[PDB]
């Protein structure tokens, strides 16, 4: 189990971690989260009281550092920070356990959700999409864009998804555009998987990154993103079976753990409509669709 | 964005553009099996590629030897209609290929910007008018060089004839739409109308008769009126 200590918490805020969340009031004695899931990356974001314009947060994994908060009153944020000095963070660490100054992260041993939403999620590859290397954890807010969005400014803070667009020479085969749009397989199996991504699980990683960043900033581009690479998959008449069937599984988490109220913003009618009912994979995401139908049938 | 009331003199710019209409490339007649059964028949189409401003009229013939072994046909039509509105343009010189496309149904915006991808540059536009294209295969001429392909060919008409020597394009174009939305309404009656009488001919390099300023205006006002009049007989008025 690993802590993430805060040298305080000087204004009013709402913490998150992972799924979990809190709050904290002005000058609260709060000194940070303790029993951190060794194994998994970890988002930790704030909400300010007095201006909820904003969700940001730090993208982490605690055996790639010792990592502790430290509000900023100059730029105005809790900024993540990382302490070399190993003996001194343990002995904070202790020091603060010790008053009992911590949070516990409040995982339910039955409860795999977090598992379930960042399976394919790498902290290397989280690092190129946000690009910011002298720090091994990742900064995120709301309104960041995505390197496809400035190319519809500062790229030196933007996300850097992997740009999807089915529209453009990269998707569609001289003398295949017919084929090649109707039936995305090529575009899905030989330029994405095969080409950029390596593997379905490099892929799956930054579908996942996407959604949460979607999920906990609103971060719009982001949900741009997630609901792109669905929709390249539902729509290529070739994908494999364990992909299919994985990508159930990792959709039916997301919805599962979405906000009801945030349903209206974060989910796109009109792909997932083609993706369960008109698309090739129309019957392939039976979890995801018996979610969607019982929790968000107006959507649909 | 799209083409309508408010920008319609756009068309007669000096910007090239061509319309596409492709509500003939896919024909069929149906029919009674022996069974009782329904089956279709296709027969020749056209793609009806149309620069405004100077009356080119690029018709390429779809022979229905294109459609053979093909399922789902209406929608292999419209891209069949982009590929080969994209093999147009890539035959033309740079300084003839258009800088816009307007298509008059929306579903053929995909296939032909998909197709057009190597134009980044032309512009793919749909349009809120109701042209009456879908009637070029009521001008005698042009059907029959339809119906006679034997292979897949383009045919090259100037559909305003000789006008532009004597009339605008903006007229010209407004002529064009007014014969067809004739045609399209009452096709025996318009064509009563444009060959009723006699002494005025078809020039063998054109698809409308020799009429004076002075007949146009009269086959003009003879269009009109079957067209306000077919709209009483319809919504009886
Ligand atoms: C409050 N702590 C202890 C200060 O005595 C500040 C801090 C400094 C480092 N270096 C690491 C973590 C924290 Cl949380
Ligand atoms: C009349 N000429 C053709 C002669 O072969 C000009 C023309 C060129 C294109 N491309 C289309 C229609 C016409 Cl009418």
């Amino acid at each position: 189990m690993n802590t993430v200590p805060f040298t305080s918490a000087p204004i009013e805020v709402t913490i998150g971690i992972d799924q979990y969340s809190f709050n904290v009031k002005e000058n609260q004695p709060f000194h940070g989260i303790k029993d951190i899931p060794i194994g998994h990356v970890h988002v930790i974001h704030f909400q300010h009281a007095d201006n909820s314009s904003m969700r940001y947060g730090y993208w982490f994994d605690c055996r790639m550092g010792n990592f502790y908060i430290q509000y900023d009153p100059k730029d105005g944020l809790y900024k993540m920070m990382e302490e070399r000095d190993g003996a001194k963070f343990e002995n904070i660490v202790h020091n603060f356990k010790e008053r009992q100054m911590m949070v516990s992260y409040p995982k339910i041993d039955e409860d795999d959700t977090w598992y379930n939403l960042t399976e394919f999620v790498q902290m290397d590859k989280i690092r190129k999409i946000v690009r910011k290397d002298e720090n091994q954890f990742s900064y995120v807010d709301s309104s960041m864009t995505t390197v496809q969005e400035n190319e519809l400014s500062d790229p030196a803070h933007s996300l850097n998804y992997t740009v999807i667009n089915f529209k453009s020479r990269e998707a569609i085969r001289p003398g295949h555009e017919m084929e090649d749009f109707l039936d995305k397989s090529y575009y899905l199996n030989t330029v994405m998987l095969q080409g950029i991504f390596k593997n379905s699980s490099n892929y799956f990683g930054e579908l996942q990154f996407a959604f949460l960043n979607a999920m906990f900033f609103g971060n719009y581009g982001s949900s741009l993103q997630w609901h792109a690479m669905i929709e390249l998959i539902c729509s290529s008449a070739t994908v494999p079976k364990h992909m299919l069937d994985k990508l159930d599984e990792i959709l039916y988490y997301q919805i599962k753990t979405l906000p009801e109220q945030y349903s209206d913003i974060l989910l796109n009618e009109r792909v997932w409509n083609i993706c369960l009912y008109s698309s090739f994979q129309k019957n392939s995401l039976h979890n995801t669709e018996k979610i969607m139908e019982n929790k968000y049938p107006e959507l649909l | 964005g799209a083409m309508n009331s408010s920008n319609y003199a756009e068309l007669f710019n000096n910007d090239i553009k061509l319309f596409v209409d492709d509500t003939n490339v896919y024909r069929v007649t149906v029919h009674k099996t022996f069974e009782g059964n329904v089956a279709t028949k296709a027969i020749n189409g056209c793609i009806f590629t149309l620069n405004p401003k100077t009356g080119h009229l690029f018709l390429k013939i779809i022979h229905t030897s294109v459609w053979a072994g093909q399922k789902r046909l209406s929608q292999l039509a419209k891209w069949k209609t982009a590929e080969e509105v994209s093999a147009l343009v890539r035959s033309l010189p740079k300084e003839e290929q258009p800088k816009q496309i307007i298509v008059t149904r929306k579903a053929m915006l995909d296939p032909l910007e998909v197709h057009m991808l190597d134009f980044p540059n032309i512009a793919i536009r749909p349009t809120e008018l109701r042209l009456p294209f879908s009637a070029a295969m009521s001008i005698d001429k042009l059907s029959d060089v339809v119906m006679k392909a034997t292979e897949p060919q383009m045919v090259l008409f100037n559909i305003y004839d000789d006008w532009l020597d004597r009339i605008s394009s903006y007229t010209a174009f407004s002529r064009l739409t007014l014969l067809l939305r004739a045609l399209k309404t009452n096709e025996e009656s318009a064509k009563m109308i444009l060959l009723s009488d006699p002494t005025i001919t078809i020039k063998s390099y054109h698809l409308w008769p020799s009429f004076t300023d002075e007949q146009w205006i009269t086959i003009e006002s003879q269009m009109r009126d079957l067209i306000l009049t077919e709209y009483g007989r319809k919504y009886n008025v």
